[PDB]
């Protein structure tokens, strides 16, 4: 009874941290995304 | 009340996780880790039952609709909210609410379904121990809800 | 907190690429745009609560002494060296740091705020995605900036 | 009507450069180059829309007062030298006032409508250039001007 319930809880807190961490990185990539391209966009209007 | 779309969803996306095809299968060794990971609450016995329908080893296949199935008889039992503390009740040190160390040993690694090395090393880290010591069984309860 | 004029410059270093005709105000849609291009990395939910915290209409209309007013009051960090860190952490290989790049992939496309196959398209053609390969979180993160 | 009798007095003198028989009317192949002398800064495709806003079939032919208003349409920008030092900080390394001529070269042949050939063989002639180096911005916006 003690075994199921420690088996869930580590499992359900790593589970956790790798979806937190997912989010996080595919913010941080958008970030990047977004960035290139007002990079992109910024030299071409200021270069014209 | 049962299955509003955006559960499908929650459930769906815990189990894309494990899925390298994007065929709706996973291995039958994962089923335990999607479950938990939901923080549905099985013994490993628990899962050999359902597994003894589907699996000639232990190494073979199953879809979403199967573990969804189970699942969905599992979130129809109890929380065990009484039986944990029943289960604690019997590996207290002195009748004040306190576990002893060594009784958590023959707990974590003797009786039961057990627990492995590296997995062990987790709850000693969690409970702070270097020596002899103790834990609240009411209060690791609250933590591991 | 309060605000500075080189702080208040490069927040107009980003707006003033999208304020197209000087007008001093921007449909709010936008916003998401200008935030991530000043090096902010929030989800949408983040952008809806940072709305939120004064009151402000997403169809609408911001004039800049009011979102200013906002970035006074603004609640969440998203620029932090070590909390992309943190996140990497995890999907190490041995403790070197190494990522998979087929498992990102993967996991960026299966879990939480998934990259869509047209931002697959982009992510192909604008980061150099590696199928085959890994990569070491130090560089990659600085790679991103 | 938008121009005062010595501004109008003005661009009649320079547009008689260009109307070569006095009956009030430019060939569209000029049109550019009388534009271009009297101040103004149109690209390409600025001049291919003011044309087509006319006529979109015509005869490559455009009136003395059809002239004046594509200049009214020009007008109305704030135009001043301040945003074009600017301009040229997007493309320095250290803030010293300073662009590469490589990076120059890429800005002037990659980017946006490009000069031609010549174009920048007459400019590199006019403006002292020797080495593939860097070039300060502020004594060549003062040389621009």
């Amino acid at each position: 009874t003690i075994q199921k319930y420690w088996r869930m809880y580590v499992v359900r807190r790593r589970y956790k941290i790798r979806r937190a961490a997912t989010i996080v990185i595919q913010s941080y990539l958008r970030g990047y995304l977004t960035r290139n391209r007002y990079r992109k966009i910024l030299r071409e209007y200021k270069a014209v | 009340d049962q299955l509003t779309e955006e559960q499908i969803a929650e459930f769906k996306e815990a189990f894309s996780l494990f899925d390298k095809d994007g065929d709706g299968t996973i291995t039958t060794k994962e089923l335990g880790t999607v479950m938990r990971s939901l923080g549905q609450n099985p013994t490993e016995a628990e899962l050999q039952d359902m597994i003894n329908e589907v699996d000639a080893d232990g190494n073979g296949t199953i879809d979403f609709p199967e573990f969804l199935t189970m699942m969905a008889r599992k979130m129809k039992d109890t929380d065990s909210e009484e039986e944990i503390r029943e289960a604690f009740r019997v590996f207290d040190k002195d009748g004040n609410g306190y576990i002893s160390a060594a009784e958590l040993r023959h707990v974590m690694t003797n009786l039961g379904e057990k627990l492995t090395d590296e997995e062990v090393d987790e709850m000693i880290r969690e409970a702070d121990i270097d020596g002899d010591g103790q834990v609240n069984y009411e209060e690791f309860v609250q933590m591991m809800t």
